[PDB]
């Protein structure tokens, strides 16, 4: 095509789980979309403190051209209110669609989605917006000082959020910790209207695949010393859907207070970036020590 | 980093607590005793009401402190389902507390409270008085429903006075090696107003632009309390010394009409000296020239005019 | 870019040494990041007097050129309600710092604007997360402030322009 | 620890979650008394007018411990009550949110529960923060644990004799089919081992049912409209009628809507029927719909009959409803209407 | 930590501070309302706060309720003889199976069967959250419901509301 972006599919399963993993952070508010020879990813953020981004690569489309020369990437902002009236009534006879096609000209030029069946053709244009200040990238993890990393298969942690969104979770609480003989803990503490409750994960290469705790440095691993990390259940809580079509998850937290979550379900990927609070009050600590102890 | 004077110097203790002697002497023979009733804690901002409330409940309940006190604030979820569940569930907990000690709900400005809460209030102090205790801190104790005041001992808080106000900035200037002087220390109450916070942060500012706390630097950042300016101005005998006043002492320091209008009106309920009838013709054409602002004439002439119909009045 | 611009933009102070007039104000909260002891403040002065210009100035000189990450604007144009104050404002000021840079900073533009429930719910949140968070509170109008959240801040007036 | 019980079987697990369900929906609090010999959850309306008790004997769990002699921390909950024969039985009473324990012990729609467990730990070596306190410990299909610990309050526990006094009556009025024997000489040893012991007023009437029809009947009432229940039994039949009377306004507008279904079985098809010699009783009928709900959650093949149990003397003194499972027993007394 | 108006709360009739007048009117009114056939359902109190209405209520109660409750034909859910004279509304309980709106529709639906053997004085003093339309609609339905009741039998209803302005909320 003519077009400076142009890219075509005969999968409708992934465009409507993007939408669905990108759902929990408002139903009204701004997408980032970011274009690449790479592929296409879609970044929102939520009060300066959570950041998603799910990416889509070229392999997931059966055609795939970026043919932007002045510039590398290209980078556009849309209404997610848009998108998701428009694709839920073009949806409706989702077993007829046969082919999808985004497309894009550059800035100035709307961001056109258009839905090809055998002999009708839906197309949809969405006006575009200026891109906010706020740096996507300011939210990142450090990856020079990894206070812990860990691997967990995606239906136990799903099942772990389901439980912990249906007590009416307040506060959440990461603990990990490594010992010798190869025993792990890793455990979800909540705060809710039940008191305070454990969720911990068995010390078994089918569910946690690995932990280790790096002292703050990513290199050196230290036994005995547990990290705990405090979030607010709102914004923990946001990862739900993407572990629910998740097939392997990563997590590794920082120093400075910043949780990554990787996702991995040729496929889709998400990237959840949280912050954690201030400071844990005496209670809670006391509260998850006896727990843990 | 260094936090603000205002909360780093924030009383921890009872006794650290200035003015109102009689109130704080009775909230430490409270602490002492045990005996806490349900009371209400009235007064205007920046006087001790949130600091002795929570000095009060570390005293009672010691090391209990994490698990004997549930506090909750204008900036937290208050409505009729927290009283419903999270309060009822805080007062139901059946906690072990030495002998003449009970748990203690602190609610923060309880007089933003909505009225199903308050009325929902009303079972739950009923039911569980003998093992908890409620502390209301507020502003207008009128805004608390009468039922509720009616289970509560009442206390208001009075203004500070220079004295208490002076002995915390000595205590606080000592602490932090200030140098100072009389007339600098008299400039900061003057212009505090018997706002203790405001004292404090004024003395931060002065020290931090200049650190040699004098009348000239302090007033060099704080400017007096313009409700006095605009007392002068009413009060003034001659119609050009009004003017000159609203000229050089408001309106060129930048003060908005509308702030200058409600001032007035504000100052000239409390005016002692002058009688009713003037007093209530002052007050009519304050409300016809802050009508006339309101509708977008804001301008000099207006607030001209407003001194000029009250100077008539005067004769 | 800039060419395009109207003046009263164009022409926007971008550090502090280009506010003129505010000579007191801008000495003083200079001094006040170079020792690092910003307290929470409130701009009270006319329009077109160098208030936001000021306190854009005075983060862009605190956190450099990416003040954008760790600075929480808000205007009349955002709604503002109790429900805000008491999710995303409450969220950013309780939530650490991007890279442990300090302290946080939330610009409350035109707060005269704001509702008395919005304003009274700010208190206990300004007061609780002082070591973390700074706020700073923009008005032309000091009668729709209550009494509460003006005994809170240092106040700073910013008189006609000399 | 002083007191530690465990569930292992899927069907007991469901029977434990129905009954907190049933129990939390009559009364926000439920209260836990442990003896030597069982575990009652028991509930009370704010009215009074409505009373469900479940009591799970010990071979109901897996593991069973109770040591009231340990226990330091929330002593007003012990009691010791003297026994006919001379003898004293400790028993530790506590009142617990019966939505908490509800949500508590809910199965997750996908992961499935290998144990079940629910402990108190009141002793010296307790945390002063653990102290009152119910433990439930879940162990997962996956090995995934989770633990909670909601707050308890302690009480004092007032059996309730109703179920006690109508058994005596019934047994003396009415006491051939081998059955009825075989019901008459277990109503006479569960009177001998509790803990205490023809003229109209000894008005008393038996009905054993196969639930299963009742349940039919009652899936299709809806309790918001028909709130009332009134059972009518003759020498044929037995009608089941859900109701509800109409209100009219000033001009006799309709301010609420009257509104009937009935369901007639024939005195063959229920179990055992035994008449004081058209009766007829009126009762609310959501604690009974509600009640009806639990016994079948468990679904046990082996001697598997759902059979209610019903006792009634006259209008206004209470109904007594009895369900039985292997080690379960499940009693709802209800207040009746007073009219005629 | 006991307080001296619960310590020292009244223990019988007489110790009420109540006026005489006022206190014979309701005393009447309430004798009345339990005969067999009563003209009045529901008798409305309504003064400021701290004033006795529910104190001289139960203090009646207490004394109505024996005189005029059916002896039991041997029949009581437990030994004791259930002194339970006064059944309050609950206005805070919540439970699994029913919306919050309905939960006084409940209440009145058992508190019918409280006559004859197993009368109770039926006190509303905590009321449903009246503040939300809805709920207040409600419950004047089930009020008008009970006054238009075709029931021959019902217990004596009393409605307890303590007066006072709403203060102006932001
Ligand atoms: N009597 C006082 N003695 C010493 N410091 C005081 C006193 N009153 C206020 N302060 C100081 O100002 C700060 C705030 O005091 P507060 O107790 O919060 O005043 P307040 O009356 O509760 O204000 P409101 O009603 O919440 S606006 C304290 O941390 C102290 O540092
Ligand atoms: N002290 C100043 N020094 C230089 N330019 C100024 C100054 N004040 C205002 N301006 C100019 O006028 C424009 C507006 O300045 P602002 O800081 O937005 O004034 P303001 O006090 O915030 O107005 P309000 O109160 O929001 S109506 C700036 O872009 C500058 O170009
Ligand atoms: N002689 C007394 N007479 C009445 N009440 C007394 C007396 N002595 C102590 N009290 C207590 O004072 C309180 C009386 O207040 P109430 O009976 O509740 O008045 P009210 O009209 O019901 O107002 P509300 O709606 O409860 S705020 C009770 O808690 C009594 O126990
Ligand atoms: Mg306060
Ligand atoms: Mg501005
Ligand atoms: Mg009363």
């Amino acid at each position: 095509l003519a077009n400076k972006f142009s890219a075509s599919t005969v999968h409708l399963e992934h465009i409507t789980t993007a939408l669905s993993c990108l759902t929990p952070f408002g139903s009204k508010d701004d997408v980032l979309i970011f274009i690449d020879a790479d592929g296409l990813s879609f970044v929102r953020e939520n009060n300066h403190v959570i950041k998603i981004q799910l990416l889509l690569s070229r392999e997931l489309f059966m055609s795939y051209s970026y043919r932007n020369e002045t510039e590398d990437h290209m980078k556009l902002c849309v209404k997610i209110n848009h998108i998701l009236d428009s694709v839920s009534v073009m949806n409706r006879n989702s077993d007829d669609i046969v082919e999808c096609t985004l497309s894009y000209d550059g800035h100035g030029s709307p961001f056109v989605l258009i839905f090809e069946d055998s002999f009708i053709s839906e197309r949809v244009e969405y006006s575009t917006y200026l891109i906010k200040d706020f740096d996507t990238n300011g939210l990142e993890l450090d990856r020079e000082r990894i206070s812990f990393e860990a691997i967990i298969k995606g239906e136990a942690l799903h099942s772990a959020l389901k439980d912990l969104k249906e007590i009416g979770c307040k506060e959440c609480y990461v603990y990990a910790k490594t010992e010798a003989n190869d025993e792990n803990v890793f455990a979800l503490i909540s705060k809710s209207q039940l008191g305070f409750s454990k969720i911990k994960l068995p010390s078994n290469r089918s569910i946690l695949e690995k932990l280790q705790v790096f002292d703050g440095d990513s290199t050196t691993v230290i036994d005995g010393f547990a990290v705990i990390g405090f979030f607010d259940f709102t914004s923990f809580d946001k990862i739900r859907k993407s572990t629910k079509i998740a097939s392997k998850v990563l997590f590794r937290m920082d120093v400075h207070g910043v949780l990554s979550v990787n996702i991995l379900s040729p496929g889709i990927v998400i990237e959840v970036c949280m912050l954690e609070k201030e400071s844990i009050d005496e209670a809670a600590q006391t509260e998850i020590e006896l727990l843990m102890e | 980093l260094q936090l603000p004077w205002v909360e780093k110097y924030r009383p921890q203790v009872l006794s650290d607590i200035v003015g109102n002697k009689e109130t704080i002497d009775r909230l430490q023979q409270i602490a002492k005793d045990g005996n806490m009733p349900h009371m209400i804690i009235s007064g205007m901002p920046g006087i001790g009401k949130t600091t002795s409330v929570h000095c009060l409940a570390h005293e009672l309940l010691g090391r209990s402190y994490a698990d004997g006190v549930l506090e909750l604030n204008a900036s937290d979820d208050r409505g009729i389902d927290v009283v419903r569940n999270q309060i009822k569930h805080f007062a139901q907990k059946k906690l072990h507390l030495p002998p003449g000690k009970h748990k203690i709900v602190i609610l923060d400005e309880a007089d933003s409270m909505t009225a199903g809460a308050q009325q929902a209030l009303r079972r739950t102090m009923e039911l569980y008085s003998n093992s908890t205790r409620f502390a209301f801190a507020c502003n207008q104790s009128n805004k608390i429903i009468e039922p509720l005041q009616s289970r509560c001992a009442i206390l208001r808080y009075s203004k500070l006075s220079d004295e208490d106000v002076l002995k915390r900035l000595l205590q606080i200037i000592k602490l932090e090696d200030v140098k100072y002087t009389n007339d600098g220390l008299e400039a900061i109450i003057f212009t505090a107003e018997g706002d203790m916070r405001q004292a404090i942060n004024n003395l931060q500012s002065t020290v931090a632009g200049h650190g040699l706390v004098n009348a000239d630097n302090v007033f060099k950042i704080v400017d007096s309390p313009h409700p006095l300016i605009v007392k002068k101005m009413l009060l003034a005998s001659n119609l050009e010394d009004s003017i000159q006043i609203l000229r050089t002492d408001l309106w060129k320091k930048g003060y908005s009409s509308i702030d200058i209008v409600t001032t007035s009106f504000r100052v000239t309920k409390n005016l002692a000296q002058v009688k009713e009838s003037v007093r209530l013709e002052m007050i009519k054409e304050i409300g016809l020239t802050h009508m006339r602002i309101l509708e977008g004439v804001g301008t000099y002439l207006q607030l001209a005019s407003m001194l000029a119909k009250i100077h008539k009045l005067n004769n | 870019s800039k060419e395009n611009l109207p003046w009263v933009e164009k022409y926007r102070p971008e550090t502090l040494d280009e506010v003129y007039g505010q000579n007191e104000v801008i000495t003083t909260v200079r001094k006040f990041v170079d020792e690092g002891k910003l307290p929470h403040l409130l701009f009270y002065g006319p329009p077109g007097t160098g208030k936001t210009s000021t306190i854009v100035a005075l983060a862009r000189e605190i956190y450099g050129k990416n003040y954008s990450n760790m600075v929480l604007e808000l205007n009349a144009s955002d709604d503002r309600g109790i429900d805000v104050v008491r999710n995303q404002i409450k969220d950013f000021a309780s939530t650490r710092q991007i890279f442990s840079k300090g302290f946080k900073l939330i610009i409350l533009d035109e707060a005269d604007a704001m509702t008395n429930a919005a304003q009274n719910a700010l208190r206990r949140v300004i007061e609780r997360y002082t070591k973390n968070t700074r706020f700073c509170v923009l008005a032309n109008y000091a009668h729709k402030l209550t009494p509460a959240l003006l005994s809170r801040c240092t106040r700073f007036r910013f008189q006609p322009l000399p | 620890m002083s007191f530690k019980a465990t569930i292992t079987e899927s069907g007991k697990q469901n029977i434990w979650f129905r009954a907190i369900y049933v129990l939390s929906t009559i009364q926000d609090d439920i209260k836990i008394t442990v003896t030597t010999n069982e575990l009652i959850a028991w509930s009370m309306n704010e009215t009074d007018t409505t009373l469900c008790q479940v009591r799970f004997q010990k071979s109901f769990f897996e593991e069973y411990e109770f040591k009231p002699h340990e226990i330091v921390f929330g002593e007003n909950g012990v009691q010791v009550i003297e026994d006919t024969y001379g003898n004293s039985h400790k028993l530790y009473s506590f009142r617990v949110n019966g939505r908490h324990l509800t949500t508590i012990s809910r199965k997750p729609d996908g992961d499935g529960i290998k144990s079940f467990t629910i402990a108190v730990n009141n002793t010296s070596t307790c945390p002063e923060s653990l102290a009152n306190r119910l433990i439930v410990v879940i162990e997962m299909d996956s090995l995934i644990v989770k633990e909670y610990c909601p707050q308890f309050q302690p009480i004092k526990y007032d059996p309730i004799i109703i179920n006690l006094k109508y058994k005596r009556r019934f047994l003396d009025v009415f006491g051939l089919d081998p059955k009825l024997l075989d019901v008459f000489t277990n109503t006479e040893r569960e009177l001998t081992s509790a803990l205490f012991n023809l003229t109209a007023a000894d008005e008393i009437n038996y009905i054993c049912c196969n639930s299963t029809l009742l349940k039919n009947f009652l899936d299709n009432c809806n309790v918001n409209v028909t709130d009332e229940v009134k059972l009518e039994i003759n020498v044929h039949r037995l009608s089941i009628t859900a109701f509800t009377k109409a209100v009219y306004g000033k001009n006799n507008d309709l301010l609420r809507n009257a509104l009937s279904m009935s369901n007639t079985i024939s005195t063959l098809d229920l179990e055992h029927y035994c008449l004081f010699t058209m009766k007829s009783i009126i009762f609310k009928l959501k604690d009974f719909k509600n009640f009806i709900t639990i016994g079948p959650s468990w679904k046990t093949t082996q001697d598997g009959n759902d059979n209610i149990s019903l006792w009634f003397c006259h209008p206004g003194d209470p109904i007594l409803m009895q369900m039985q499972k292997p080690g379960v027993k499940l009693e709802l007394v209800e207040v009746t209407d007073s009219n005629i | 930590g006991e307080q001296w108006y619960e310590k020292f709360k009244p223990n019988c009739l007489e110790q009420v501070a109540i006026h005489k007048r006022k206190l014979k009117d309701v005393q009447e009114a309430l004798d009345a309302m339990f005969l067999p056939n009563a003209k009045h359902r529901i008798l409305l109190l309504s003064g400021p706060s701290g004033c006795s209405k529910s104190t001289v209520i139960k203090e009646l109660s207490k004394i109505l309720v024996p005189k005029y409750r059916q002896n039991s034909n041997g029949t009581s859910f437990r030994s004791t003889p259930n002194e339970h004279k006064v059944t309050e509304f609950r206005g805070d309980c919540i439970v699994n199976d029913l919306p919050q709106m309905e939960s006084f529709s409940e209440f009145l639906k058992g508190a019918r069967y409280l006559v004859m053997s197993n009368l109770s004085l039926i006190l509303i003093e905590d009321l449903p959250n009246v503040f939300h339309i809805d709920t207040r609609r409600r419950f004047q339905q089930l009020i008008l419901q009970w006054l238009y009741s075709s029931e021959p039998l019902l217990p004596p209803l009393v409605i307890c509301i303590t007066e006072c302005e709403i203060p102006e909320n932001d």
